[PDB]
């Protein structure tokens, strides 16, 4: 378990991030924010603070029952201005609740799986094995692991696209 | 148009 906050330098100004900088969901309104560099312009993203480059390490993200979300992990030089792809050819391999259903957002095609509802969601991030892993709090029941040759410092990161839903890290 | 802002 690793106690990880959002960056409020790289979120979407259309996102809410909440005081404790735990907790993410959209406005209805941009706000006046200082576009950096390294801030998400268009794409409805925030990374966390804390990047990897080597280890295991486990975040909990509690997640919505709307869709709007996906989460997982992307590589640092993931593309911030313009309007993106959200793709593993783009550095980010989620997780997404699309139509009442959970994706691995994998391409050429989307895969669907078959867990339950989703309440809280254990993402373990294997570097020195070269994987990202996503379990069910619920009974630690495996949803889905990416093998990826990482070769660069990888993040957390967290998109809400739709209001009516949100992503929450604990602890 | 929403949901391509992932």
């Amino acid at each position: 378990m690793v106690e990880l906050t959002l960056d409020p330098d790289t979120a979407n100004p259309r996102l809410i991030l909440s005081l404790d900088l735990k907790g993410v969901r959209l406005g209805e309104r941009a706000q006046d924010l200082p576009n950096h560099p390294c801030r998400f312009d268009t794409n409805t993203r925030v990374l966390a603070s804390c990047g990897f480059s080597s280890g295991r390490h486990h975040w909990e993200v509690e997640v919505g029952s709307k869709d709007g979300w996906a989460f997982g992990v992307a590589r640092e030089s993931v593309r911030r201005k313009g309007l993106t792809p959200f793709t593993p050819e783009e550095g980010v391999w989620a997780l997404q609740l699309n139509g009442g259903q959970y994706w691995a957002v994998t391409s050429p095609e989307r895969s669907p799986l078959s867990c339950g509802h989703l309440s809280r969601v254990r993402v373990a991030l294997d570097l020195e094995v070269g994987a990202v892993s996503f379990y069910a709090v619920e009974d630690m029941r495996h949803l889905y692991t990416f093998r990826v040759n990482f070769q660069e410092r990888v993040f957390p990161l967290f998109s809400v696209c739709s209001t009516g839903t949100y992503l929450r890290i604990w602890p | 148009e929403a949901l391509e802002f992932q």
